[PDB]
Parts: C-alpha cells; structure tokens; sequence
C-alpha cells in the first residue's frame, strides 16, 4: 500500500460485509493525485498502516462507487472513468480499465440496476452510459448547458437515472424513449440527488442554498443547511432516514417529513460523503477534507 | 511555425506535465494555479481556518518558465454573479486571491470564462484588480462562437431546441464580450480567447468577431474529423476560419483528451503546422507591410516639413507608381507631338515637387521610348533633396534638366509648360495639399497644357475596430486637449478591423482647374447601408487618381494597384463609438476647410445617432500651407 494517504477525503462507501471503501485526493501541495483504500475494520480508518488494501491513482478522486462486492468505479480529474478490482484475497487493488472519454474533470458517477452498466457526469457538460464488460461508452448525451453536478442511477430500473447541472435543470432519464431526458419542475441550482429506495417514483434533491426538497415524479422542502447540499444518502431501514451533507461542515439526519432528528458539527471542514453500515443500521460514517472518519450513533 | 499551447484541467505533477507538453511541441501550458475542485471559505468558521498550504510552491518552476510557458486559469466554481450572496462574496475573495497569485508568479496571461449573459460583478472584480499594484499580466476572456445552450443535443422531450431562426440570438456570445469589454472601459490588458465549436454558426456570427482583440483561438479535440489513415483533420469551413485566424497571428490552444487514441497527440498540432505551410505566401505588398499592421502614424506633410533622405529612398523603391507615371507621360507625348513634328517640336516638361528626381528619370525614360525631344525643369522646395538633384544634374542629366530650388507657388517660370508632373498625393489624395500647390503653379502651364495627375478622388468606408479605437485612445499626450487624438487622422495598414459598408467617393479635384471662382473647400454627405449588427469606431480613407486617360493609380481595396505600397489607408476615428443594428444606414458628413495659413478636415456622424463635430476650426489637426 502507499506510505501515507492524501488529506482531502472525497468518498466513503460500505458494501454487504461492512468493509469501508475510501477515496482520497490531494487538492493542495506538490503532487495533485488521489488513492483508494479498503478497511475491513472501519474503526481503524483513516490510519494507513492498519488497512486491508490501498493503491495510488494517476489523478484525484472526484467521486467513486462500488461495482458489486469486488469492483470500484472511479471519477478522475484526468477526464477518465477508472474501474479497479480487488484480488481473490482482497489484499491488492488492480486497474481493469482507465478510459479517457471526458474532455474535462469527471465529477459524478453511479452504477445502474443491472450492475453491468454505469452513468458518469463531467464538467465537459456531457453524460456517458458505460458497458463495464466491453469497457466502452454506449451513449454520449449532451443534454445540459453547464457542469453536470450529480448523476443518480434508479435503484430497480436499469434504463432510468436522475441528473442535475448548473444550467438549473433536473433531468429524469429513460434510455427507452427516443428523446430520453425530461426536465422536472429550479430557482437555486440543484447540487445533490438521491432516489427513495422503497418508493420507485420518489427522489430528494439538495440545492446550492442549503434546501433539501422531496419530489414525486408524477413539493415538500426544508432549509436544512446554511450552505450548498453536497450529498443525500438514505438509511438501509424499511422506513428509511435521510442523511444530508454540506459545505457548512455539518451533518443532518431527517425523517419522511424532512424534520431534523440528528445534527453533528463534528467535522472542522467540508463534509463530502456519508455511508450507513449494513451490520448496525443505526451507525452512520462521514468523511470530510479535515481528514476525519467520524462514526455517528443515530438516535433511531 | 505556429505558436500553440495545451489546455489542461488536470496537472498531477507540474514538472512532468510541462516536460510532456514541451515534448509534444506546445510553446505554453494553460493550467489551474489552485486545484479546480479545491473550494475555499473566507467568512464562515470552521472552513475559513483550513490549514495551508492553499496551493503549490512557486519554487516548482524557474521565474523564466512562469513568465513564458504558463497561462493561469480561473477555478470554475468561482461564480461572482451567482444569485446566492454567500457564493458571490467567496467568489470575489477567490478571484482576487487567484489573480493576485497570477501577478506574484509573473504569468504572461490568465484565462477567465464568459459563459453567461450577466458578468457585471466579474468585470468589477477584474477592473478593481487591474487598478491594484503595478502587475503586467494579460487577461484572456474565454468566450465561444456558439453558447453551449444553443448547441445542446435535442434530447429533452418537454424542452425542445428552437428551430425558428434568431439573428440577434445567434450573436449572443459577442454581446457577452461587448458588455464585459465596455464595463472594463476597453482595457488594453483584456483580450478574447475565442472557442471554436464542432458546428460553426452563420458567417454573420463569425464576422461579428472581426476587429476584436483575439489573442487566442481554443480548438477542442472533439471538432477534429478522422481521415482514412486515422489522423485528425478539420472541415473546409473550419480550415477557412483557421486561415483567417493565422492572419491575425493568434496563439492556438488544443483543449480536451485525445479522441484519436490510435495516433500520437502531436497529430493535432502537426495538422495546424501543415495548414500554416499550405496557406498562400505573402505578395510583395504583404511582405513590405509585414510589421506595420494596425500601427498608427502621423500623415506626412512634405509641404510644411522637409522629408529625410531615407523617407525619399523608401518611396523610390515602389516600382509600379513610376512605371505608371512613365507610361502616362509616354502616352501624353505621342498625343501632343505627332510623327512628322518629332524633331521640330521640343515639349517643356516640369516636375513640380521633384524630391531626389524619380519622376525626372521617369520623364527621361518616357521621352526615349516615345522618341520625342523634351526640356525638363525639376522644381523642389526641400533644399536637402535639391543637393541630391544638383549632384545628379552635374554627373548625369546635364543642361536637359534645370534644377530649381523654389516653392512651386512662388517660382517665376522663364517659359510655360506643356506637361506639369507631380506626386503631391497623400493617402486621402488631397491631404498633402496637391490642390493648393498645383493651383499656385497653374499660371505657368500653357492654355492647352496637361497636368499629371489630371484627376484624383478620395473614398470613405465605415469600420469596426475595438483594437484601433483602443490604439488611437492611447495616443493622448500631456499639455493638449485629452480627446485631440480622436480629432486627427492616422495613416495605418488596417488589419484587425471590419469594413461595415462599400467605399463611396468623398472629394474630387481636376487639374488644370479652369473655374472663374476657384474654391478647394468641400462639403459631402455620405449614406452607408450596413447589413450587420456592429459598433462604428471610425472611417477608413482611400483614393484613386487618373495620371493620364486610362493610366491610373488606386488604393481602393476593390481597384488596388497590384504591388503598390507607397500609400497605406488613412483612418478618421470618432471620440465615442456608435452601436449600428442590421438594416440601419450610417450617415457621415465630411468638410474640407481652409484659410490662407491652414487646410483641415471636419467630420460628423448624423445617423443612426449624432457624434460631436470632430476637429472644428482645426483645433486638434491642421495641414500647413
Ligand atoms: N503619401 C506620400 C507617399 C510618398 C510620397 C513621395 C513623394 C516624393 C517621392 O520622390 C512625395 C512628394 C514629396 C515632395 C514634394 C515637395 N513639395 C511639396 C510641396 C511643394 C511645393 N513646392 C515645391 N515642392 C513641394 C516636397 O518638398 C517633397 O520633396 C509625396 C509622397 N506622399
């Protein structure tokens, strides 16, 4: 593994067996690169010496996500989507493909229902649908007129996904239609997207002003944060809670009515990713640019 | 060679990156000075107190490299015209921070985007930066031909792309530049980095960027078409635009990843180099003019001032001017003295303003090929040129040529002339006072005598050039009217400009002038149909002359004498530039005015709006008699 990992923690993701995936970037100093880490013991993180796996990437991690249990999909500053895989021992992390298809930073990435395809968003304004087996772009969509901020794949639909951009458009997609995008609604720019895991025709979006909104595809909103809503993640419950991130350096946890249950100003810098543990549903792990891996006990 | 740069938004190691970029053959690197995903806070704790460093050390490159090889880029999260006040206040602080770090490193340029209509606060912060310190960095405003909203794929069901034509709407990104440029008060330090899209717009949209200070052209890798052998090339429409940009001597910027993955990255740059070879080479004129593009000069006054040795030398080297003068005298001699009267009749030729005698030699060369006997007078006012004439008269010409050291308006002629020959013309024809000089010389021409030239006519055309307007504006001297520079003409090789309407004739003079009342004062109203949206910055002047019958000289672009470089165009600027919409008429009014001591031009615009009257009573500009 690398000797030391980079200060700016961008991504945090739990898989089935409760192993923590971490993405890191160096956003300051001599070298502007990034790294991927696996932590079978989550309490050990972010300590580099006491980790299961660790690898260096060419450039920074803007976003990542799991591909099943073994693979890791990565949005690079290089303008590349990168697929890494763990070995059978899960000791090393090896590059499977690194394809340079975007003309600017790849900002957002999400795995579709099948798990054989994924969708990526970039500052080059385009959105690309990938075949993870063939290692190619099936479709290149230039729907937006500004930076693609967030792309979220539908939980139980391989053809459907949300996107949002600084052109102030939230697009519902369906690749089955000959015009696959559809504009939903706005006002303040949309900055984060999350599908409701149970209710197929429901999602939530956070704006740049710190407002989290609930939307039925066929509107309820709360002023949660004092700055841009960076991320929205639903809990693994049958009646799921909504974790909300922001550049105001705080975490919130919200009910069905977007009412405040928990609050944490434990981070001293930007909160970047949240991830609920499948082992203990009440436990919630956050990462930020302060280089903290904070584990929260949510009063459920 | 072509000066070219690489645009990157990912630089992991500045040292390795620059080495690679240099090896590929790029002259400079466009890169971020702070990591573009590294958003910073300046007000709200705790993010305010983020421990440093905030970016890379200045020690990673040599001073020379920063000054020559690096172009800064504004982090794209910096939104000074955001509707959110918190993002507004931070983007201000970040913009100053990044710009001040640009100045610290001593970067030769810095890139800022125009990607929306309202950039009022972006302009305010930059303008404030320009007035803070003694820094020297250029500012490249990154603006596309076509706004991304107007080239998005038509793939949104409930928001279709507009099919119905919008002539004004297709020029939206030029108006972005114009407003920003205007707010910053036409700063010399603010230039355009024009981004070329996959689909080009209508010619009128491309013509809109004529006369604008384009320092860079940004070419995305995506716009390049593949050939059979697998290399990147461009369409013929794109090639045609690259040829236009090469004339403006802009730097080319390659942006985006290698879409031609099979081939090396050099291939893109190699194609520009290839096109730079395959342009037509410069003609005799374009070779001579090379160096003088949009260079403002005082129009010569050889009557008031004595011209230098090297000034006469420059003007003698024009081969076409004198071959035409020779041909004109040749044709006049044969018309005046027939074959039977050859050896009986000796024609009295008079070179009026002879300089160092190139028209004297032309007059002698004409007489031999015509085979008619001539007596020559070489009248010159400048006694330093008269030195050159008399040394020629002793060594070569002899008693055939009589060198006179006199003003032609004063000289008491011993005998009257058959032909008077003169080259008293300026870039606006009458602006060196050929009319006044020949009027005073007229009395010692015979009743049936010829003048060469016999006739000349000036032409005016309106122009858009924010480049030349700014260039004129910077000619303000101490201890004179602070707008006097706008109330005088300049002789200039007009290069970065747009001719808004066809040239029309202004003032005409005939020699000899057999008018009972001789008045060289003039008044002329011109109406110029304009087919484009534009901004008027002044009027380009040209002329034509009849030497004799069919034998002519001209610097009218549409009738220009091939290879003749003795006259560049003249420019009449205006104090305040005038917006002109498509369909509108530019109405200009020109006066030629005089007393016994001075001659000058007054001019005004009357449509589509009024200018002030320029140079009233010759307060800023006169031509000395
Ligand atoms: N835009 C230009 C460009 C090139 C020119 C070249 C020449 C001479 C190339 O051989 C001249 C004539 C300059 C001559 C005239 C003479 N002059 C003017 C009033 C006058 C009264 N009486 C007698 N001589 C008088 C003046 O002294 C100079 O020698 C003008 C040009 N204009």
């Amino acid at each position: 593994a690398p000797a030391c990992m980079e200060r700016q923690l961008e991504a945090a993701r739990y898989r089935s067996d409760g192993a923590l995936l971490l993405g890191a970037s160096s956003l300051s100093g001599r070298c502007w690169a990034g790294s991927l880490w696996l932590f079978k013991d989550p309490c050990a993180a972010p300590n580099e010496g006491f980790c299961s796996a660790g690898v260096q990437t060419e450039a920074g991690v803007a976003d990542l996500t799991w591909v099943g249990e073994r693979g890791i999909l990565v949005a690079s500053d290089s303008g590349a989507v990168e697929l890494w895989e763990l070995d059978e021992n899960e000791t090393l992390i090896v590059s499977k493909f690194c394809k340079y298809e975007h003309d600017d930073i790849v900002s957002t990435v999400s795995v579709l229902s099948s798990g054989t395809q994924a969708v990526s968003g970039s500052k080059d304004i385009c959105i690309k649908v990938w075949d993870l087996a063939q290692q190619v772009v099936l479709s290149s969509y230039r729907a937006h007129a500004a930076q693609v901020t967030c792309v979220a794949a539908s939980p139980h639909k391989d053809s459907v996904f949300l996107s949002c951009s600084e052109d102030n458009r939230i697009l519902l997609w369906d690749t089955r239609c000959p015009k696959p995008a559809s504009q939903i609604g706005p006002g303040y720019l949309p900055t984060s997207l999350a599908w409701h895991p149970q209710q197929s025709e429901v999602f939530v979006f956070g704006d740049e002003n710190g407002t989290v909104s609930l939307v039925d595809t066929k509107v309820l909103s709360s002023a949660v944060h004092s700055q841009c809503v960076t991320g929205l993640v639903f809990s693994p419950h049958s009646v799921p809670f909504l974790a909300s991130l922001s550049e105001d350096c705080s975490l919130a946890v919200l009910d069905s009515s977007l009412s405040e249950l928990f609050r944490s100003q434990a981070h001293r810098d930007f909160v970047r990713d949240a991830t609920w543990s499948p082992l203990n549903h009440s436990l919630l792990t956050t990462v930020g640019w302060d280089h903290q891996v904070v584990h929260h006990v949510v009063p459920t | 060679r072509v000066s070219s740069g690489r645009d990157l938004n990912c630089v992991p190691e500045i040292a390795d990156t620059l080495g690679a970029v240099a090896k590929q053959g790029f002259d400079f690197l466009c890169m971020p000075v702070f990591h573009p995903r590294f958003k910073r806070e300046f007000i709200q704790e705790p993010a305010k107190n983020r421990p440093g460093p905030q970016t890379r050390s200045d020690l990673l490159l040599s001073g020379r490299d920063w000054n020559t090889l690096i172009v800064g880029k504004l982090s794209p999260w910096i939104r000074p015209d955001s509707k959110v006040e918190k993002i507004r206040r931070n983007s201000e602080a970040a913009m100053l921070q990044e710009l001040n770090f640009g100045a610290y490193l001593g970067l030769p340029a810095f890139l800022l985007p125009l990607n929306q209509e309202d950039n009022t606060n972006l302009a305010r912060v930059l303008t404030n930066h320009i007035h803070t310190g003694h820094h020297s960095s250029m500012f490249w405003m990154r603006v596309p031909l076509v706004a991304p909203e107007d080239l998005r794929d038509d793939i949104i069901e409930n928001a279709p792309t507009t099919h119905t034509e919008e002539y004004s709407g297709e020029e939206k990104t030029w108006m972005w530049w114009h407003n920003f440029r205007t707010l910053c008060d036409y700063s010399k330090r603010i230039a355009v980095a024009l981004e070329i899209g996959a689909d080009l717009p209508s010619n009128h949209v491309i013509d809109r960027w004529l006369g604008e200070p384009i320092k860079a052209a940004i070419l995305p890798t995506s716009i390049f078409l593949t050939n059979k052998k697998g290399f990147p090339v461009l369409s013929k429409m794109h090639q045609r635009l690259i040829f236009r940009l090469l004339k403006l001597e802009v730097q080319f910027i390659i942006t985006g990843t290698n879409h031609h993955s099979e081939k090396e990255f050099c291939s893109y740059l190699q194609y520009l180099e290839y096109l730079s070879q395959n342009r037509p080479p410069p003609n005799a004129y374009e070779l001579f003019a090379k160096g003088y593009e949009d260079y403002l000069q005082s129009p010569l006054q050889p009557l008031m001032d004595n011209l230098e040795s090297q000034t006469y030398e420059v003007f003698e080297k024009d081969p076409i001017k004198y071959s035409q003068y020779q041909q004109a005298i040749y044709k006049c001699l044969l018309d005046r003295v027939p074959e039977e009267e050859k050896d009986t009749n000796v024609q009295v030729l008079m070179v009026l303003g002879a300089g160092r005698g190139p028209l004297v030699n032309a007059s002698l060369r004409a007489a031999k090929q015509a085979d008619r006997r001539i007596k020559l007078y070489a009248v010159e006012k400048n006694p330093n040129a008269v030195v050159t004439l008399e040394n020629w008269q002793f060594e070569e010409w002899g008693s055939q040529v009589t060198v006179v050291s006199s003003d032609m308006r004063e000289w008491v002629a011993p005998e009257k002339a058959d032909i008077i020959v003169s080259e008293l013309l300026g870039s606006f024809a009458d602006n060196e006072l050929s009319p006044e000089c020949l009027d005073g010389a007229q009395h010692f021409l015979k009743d049936d005598g010829v003048s060469i030239p016999g006739e000349y006519t000036s032409f005016l055309a309106p122009i858009s050039s924010s480049k030349l307007y700014n260039e004129v504006r910077a000619c303000r001297e101490k201890d004179r009217d602070p707008e006097a520079q706008f109330e005088m003409p300049y002789v200039v090789r007009l290069h970065n400009f747009h001719q808004l309407s066809a040239p029309q004739p202004c003032f005409t003079f005939s020699h000899p002038n057999r008018d009972p009342m001789i008045d060289n004062n003039r008044y002329c109203t011109l109406e110029f149909p304009v087919e484009v949206n534009t901004v008027l910055h002044g009027f380009a002047g040209y002329f034509e002359t009849v030497l004799y019958q069919d034998i002519t000289l001209s610097i009218r672009p549409e009738t220009h004498s091939p290879g003749m470089f003795s006259w560049f165009p003249i420019l009449f600027p205006i104090k305040q530039p005038i917006t002109v919409r498509e369909g509108q008429t530019i109405c200009v009014r020109f006066w030629r005015c005089s007393n016994s001591k001075k001659v000058w031009y007054e001019w005004a615009v009357t449509a589509p709006v009024c200018s002030a009257i320029h140079n009233p009573t010759g307060r800023s500009y006169t031509i000395g008699l």
